[PDB]
């Protein structure tokens, strides 16, 4: 849920 | 990867200042970007973030500066603004921009001077170099949980910042490898499997609780001998 992005 | 801030300076209470940040070596536009202030007496204290284009930049703030900052972004210039008005002695303290899965990178701070979820973390721990040490972050809520995606962030001398871990288990990044992040029981763990005299330094993780992080009170590590 927050910036999960690698 | 830099990020730069820049814009901080002295402000009268009930003041107003801009800061800037500029970020290169990442895809600016594809990640969340967040202001993270250090005082003296507070601690670390997530402050605002903003999220992507395709989120019609959404944005969310800590409850201390609701109503009084704006973060907001240009993708165009790669660069996160906060602008601060009605400043108090309480927003005194250097403002990092930073992110990336989830606070991988800070920049170098902007120092700012003007005139409930708690998060546990051992004050102290104490090892010698080869050593197994496990650093722990608890959460007054209940249990921490791959929901709360935990963060582990690395302060070296004089207010330099690294994010060694995210999403509970994962390293950065150029992060060592004897670097790892867990789940422990009910908490959060940072484990160093061969703890090196260049790793004492404050360690600081962040859980995520829906819409806000809340940042631990940071461990001292000393590497003994
Ligand atoms: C993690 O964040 C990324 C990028 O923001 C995606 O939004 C992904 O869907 C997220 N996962 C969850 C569970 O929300």
């Amino acid at each position: 849920a927050p910036d999960c992005r690698p | 990867v830099q990020l730069q801030e820049s814009g901080g300076g002295l402000v009268q209470p009930g003041g107003s200042m801009k800061l800037s940040c500029v970020a290169s070596g990442f895809t600016f536009s594809n990640y969340w970007m967040n202001w993270v202030r250090q005082s003296p007496e507070k601690g670390l204290e997530w402050v605002a973030e903003i999220r992507l284009k395709s989120n019609n930049y959404a944005t969310h703030y800590a409850e201390s500066v609701k109503g009084r900052f704006t973060i907001s972004r240009d993708d165009s210039k790669s660069s996160v603004y906060l602008q601060m008005n009605n400043l108090r002695a309480e927003d005194t303290g250097i403002y990092y921009c930073t992110g990336v899965g989830q606070f991988a990178y800070w920049g170098q701070g902007t120092t700012v001077t003007v005139s409930d979820i708690v998060v546990t973390q051992e004050s102290a721990l104490t090892t010698s170099p080869g050593e197994t040490v496990t650093l722990t972050c608890r959460s007054s809520t209940g249990a921490v949980t791959t929901s709360n995606y935990a963060n582990w962030v690395q302060e070296k001398p004089d207010h330099l910042f690294t994010g060694l871990i995210g999403g509970t288990n994962n390293r950065a990044p150029g992060v060592p490898a004897r670097f790892s992040g867990s789940l422990i029981g009910d908490k959060a763990a940072l484990t160093i499997t061969g703890a090196q005299t260049e790793d004492e330094a404050i360690y600081f993780c962040a859980l995520w609780y829906s819409n806000h992080w809340v940042f631990g009170g940071g461990t001292k590590l000393t590497v003994l001998g």
